[PDB]
Formats: C-alpha cells, structure tokens, sequence
C-alpha cells in the first residue's frame, strides 16, 4: 500500500543511499543481484514500502539519486548493493557545485531539477498511493544543500498534505571542511524552516564521538559514520513494514513531537552501541536501553541536552519485550529527570513498539526528541555567518549570479526569530 | 536454345552482376525485444581506487 520515496542529494546523500539500503536489504534479505533469500514471511508482507516489483521477481529501490557531478554515482554504482538501483533514477550533472549555495540552488538547479522532478512524478504517480518523501542530503554542501532544498520546495508545492521526512546532516564545528561553512548552512535552513514536516539533526562531529566514546573504534570511516545514521532512519521507520503491539509511522512521529508548526527540529539516536569489549559483558534489558539513550554521548547532534528541555520526546522500540518495562522506564525518566522536561506538556514522549528488532540484535531502540537544545547549534553556526557576513567575505561568488542583499538579510532574520521562540519555552 | 526442352525457363544458369562492393549492411543494435543489444563498453569515470 503505501510507499516511502527516498530522495538522496549531494555526495553525502549517494553514499548514504548505499548504505540505508543495505542495511534494509539486510533486514529484507535482499540479495545483491536483485533477488530475494531468507524464507520468511514478514519482510515480504509489506515490501512495497521501499521496493517496487519489477515484473522479473527483482525488487528495486524507489530511491532517487541526485548530484551535480558524475563522480560519486560511478562510487556508488561500483561499490556493493550498487546494482539494485535502477539506472534511470541515477541523473547526471556535469558543471558540479563547489561548495557554493547560490550557484547550487539556481542557475545550476535549474537545468537538472526539470528532469529529476520527472523522474519522482514518474515514481510516485506510478504507485496506488503515498505515505510521504524522505529526503536525505546535507547543509554544509554545493549541490545537497543548494539544489536539494529546491526539489524539497517544488514537490511540497504539488504534493502539500504528504509528509516532508528530511534527514539533513549539519556543518561540524570542530573541523571544518567547506570553509565557506555558515553561508550554506544558514542559506538552506530558513527555507527548511518554513518549508518541511519533520528535520532529523546529524553533525558529523556527534557521530566521531560515538566511535571514539561508546564504540571504540580506533580508524572510524565515513562508512562507519555512514551505518551509524543508518541505523536510527530504519528504525524510526521500522513499523511501516513490521507488525506491532503498538503501531506507531512517521504520521505518528509528526503529531506528536511537534506542539507547533513552525518548530520540528529532532535530535536523533540509536541503542545498544558498545564494541566487542563489553558486548557480552552487558545485559540487552529494557533499562539498560533507555539508561544508556538518555545522554550526551549517544545523541547524533552536537548539542548536550541537559543545557536545554525536552520539549516533546519519543522512544520507538523494537524486538520481543514486555510492555510494562517500555512505560515503567519512560516515567521512570519524568520521575527522575523531572527539570529536564517541560512543564506545561504531561507525559512528553510517545512509546512505539515493532516486534521485529534489527539484524542480530533481539532488542533495540531509536529515539526522537524535539528540545530547545537545537538552539545552542543555531547561535554556533550563526556567530559564525555573521563574523564574515559584516565584512563581505566570499560574497562575490554570491552575488554573481541571481541573489542579492535582502535574501541575505532575510535569511539571519528568518532563523534568529527561531532562536527567540526557542527561547520562550525553555 | 536458352530455354528449356519442354516449358519456358531458361537452361543457361545466369550471369549475375553486382553495381557497388557492397558492404555496410548496418547492423543495428536492437534486436525484437530492443534492449539495446549490449555489447561490453567504456565507463567514462575516475579511477576506481
Ligand atoms: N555524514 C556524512 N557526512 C559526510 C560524508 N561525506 C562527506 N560528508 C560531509 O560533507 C561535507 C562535504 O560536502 P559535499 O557533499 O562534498 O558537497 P556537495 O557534494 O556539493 O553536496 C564535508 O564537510 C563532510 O564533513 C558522509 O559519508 N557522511
């Protein structure tokens, strides 16, 4: 019935294509070449969530590739599970975008998004039925982050009732690639804003932290970094396509966690992840998930939430486990933790329970919490736009070819007024 | 004669002559299923480190 459409942009959103849809393959035991093995009856009872049958027993992925320069598509087309992607959803750009926001967004968003828009209508309008758009991209980036919005604009404009899913990886305070780092990050958030349902916060420095912290991996790759998203964006979905005692999608999700419109930021996280140290030294018990998910060191943003209060939380579970012990220990955090919640909302989170827990693991759970700790990042990556937007840095590549000084203006006025509205209910 | 004993065709064979070399008969490269008829082809990419 319904259909989850994954839109995937920029570099960082080709190689996170590959790697969310191998951990989903994995849960569906999709073999490489297209097939399926496993004998089972559950992964297949709801696999048009993500797969479309392809009149050959093959499943194909219902994911849209998207970039500016050809060279991270070759990666992904040469790398493992890079076969399953049908071709024509791959769309090639040729100038590329680098690092620059305008030149992404513009006059080089224009000549491609009139076919990659034909590819999702081709997509979508082909299936009975939506249940919404998954976009995944980054905001540090030239073509995620400029011409990745621009599609999020054009297909909420025809299609306004589905849901607008993002997953958006951050600017890293800590190290710095893309040296023009704020321009593209503050450009692309007040459209986000206005313009999205629900945004998934990644910083790639909260994602070094916990290899180094709770992993213990000595050489953490960006595949690694790459399997850790991967983990939390399958679980906040994984009732679409398993039952449940308590069934909760991402429809769910979003009357939920947002008391109002304008605010949807989320901070983002998965449990258990400890290394092979101490993974047969700990209990997989229901405590022992929330103990360990309820801190600093397991949130995939860069922002300590014991700074700031949970507004509206939500904790979705996953495998075989009593009911009791998912309510007991999402009180046992109110009763606990009591100043770091709000006060004007009762009993803040949302439980959800999916019977199949992931690969290997028979208990699991993801995370998603609406906080005014979003705030914290939005005055980082702000006193750093206007640190170089007062003395005229690097506008010349920003000027030259569309924008001009009031989109600029807008655009801090546009997220500093978030920052005060943060602030209110804090 | 040139014809034959008892009804009219001709005994002789023939004396065929072509006008050109005749080459280039364009095989295409779609079969009646129109694939494309792939043959193995050039990747245009970067070196695959
Ligand atoms: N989470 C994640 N971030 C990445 C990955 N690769 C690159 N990045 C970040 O993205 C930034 C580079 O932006 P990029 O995607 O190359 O620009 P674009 O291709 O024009 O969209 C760097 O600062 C990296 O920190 C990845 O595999 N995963």
């Amino acid at each position: 019935m319904r259909e989850i459409v994954h839109v995937q942009g920029g570099q960082c959103g080709n190689q996170i294509g590959a790697k969310f849809w191998e951990v989903i393959s994995d849960e569906h035991g999709i073999d490489p070449t297209g097939t399926y093995c496993g004998d089972s009856d559950l992964q297949l009872e709801r696999i048009n969530v993500f797969y479309n049958e392809a009149t050959g027993g093959r499943f194909v992925p219902r994911a849209i590739l998207m970039d500016l320069e050809p060279g991270t598509m070759d990666s992904v087309r040469a790398g493992p599970f890079g076969q399953l992607f049908r071709p024509d959803n791959f769309v090639f750009g040729q100038t590329g975008a680098g690092n620059n926001w305008a030149k992404g967004h513009y006059t080089e968003g224009a000549e491609l998004i009139d076919s990659v828009l034909d590819v999702v209508r081709k997509e979508a309008e082909g299936c009975d039925c939506l249940q919404g758009f998954q976009i995944t991209h980054s905001l540090g980036g030239g073509t995620g982050s400029g011409m990745g919005t621009l599609l999020i604009s054009k297909v909420r404009e025809e299609y306004p009732d589905r849901i607008m899913e993002t997953f958006s990886v951050f600017p890293s305070p800590k190290v710095s690639d893309t040296v023009v780092e704020p321009y593209n990050a503050t450009l692309s958030v007040h459209q986000l804003v206005e313009n999205a349902d629900e945004v998934q916060v990644i910083d790639n420095e909260a994602l070094y932290d916990i290899c180094f912290r709770t992993l213990k991996l000595t050489t953490p790759t960006y595949g690694d970094l790459n399997h850790l998203v991967s983990a939390a964006m399958s679980g906040v979905t994984c009732c679409l396509r398993f039952p449940g005692q308590l069934n909760s999608d991402l429809r769910k999700l979003a009357v939920n966690l947002i008391p109002f419109p304008r605010l949807h930021f989320f901070l983002i996280g998965f449990a258990p992840l400890t290394s092979r140290g101490s993974q047969q030294y700990r209990a997989l018990s229901v405590p022992e998930l929330t103990q360990q998910m309820f801190d600093a060191k397991n949130m995939m943003c860069a922002s300590d939430p014991r700074h700031g209060r949970y507004l509206t939380a939500s904790a979705m579970f996953r495998g075989r486990m009593s009911t009791k012990e998912v309510d007991e220990q999402m009180l046992n955090v109110q009763n606990k933790n009591s100043s770091y919640f709000v006060e004007w909302i009762p009993n803040n989170m949302k439980s959800s329970v999916c019977d199949i827990p992931p690969k290997g693991l028979k208990m699991s759970v993801t995370f998603v919490g609406n906080s005014t700790a979003i705030q914290e990042m939005f005055k980082r990556v702000s006193d750093q736009f206007t640190a170089m937007f007062r003395r005229k840095a690097f506008l010349h590549w920003y000027t030259g070819e569309g924008m001009d000084e009031m989109e600029f203006t807008e655009a801090e006025s546009n997220m500093n007024d978030l920052v005060s509205e943060y602030q209110q209910y804090q | 004669t040139s014809l034959h004993m008892s009804k009219l065709v001709p005994v002789t064979d023939l004396s065929p002559r072509p006008s050109f070399r005749y080459h280039a008969d364009t095989g295409s490269l779609d079969a009646t299923l129109l694939p494309v008829d792939a043959v193995p082809q050039e990747r245009i990419g970067r070196r695959l480190i």
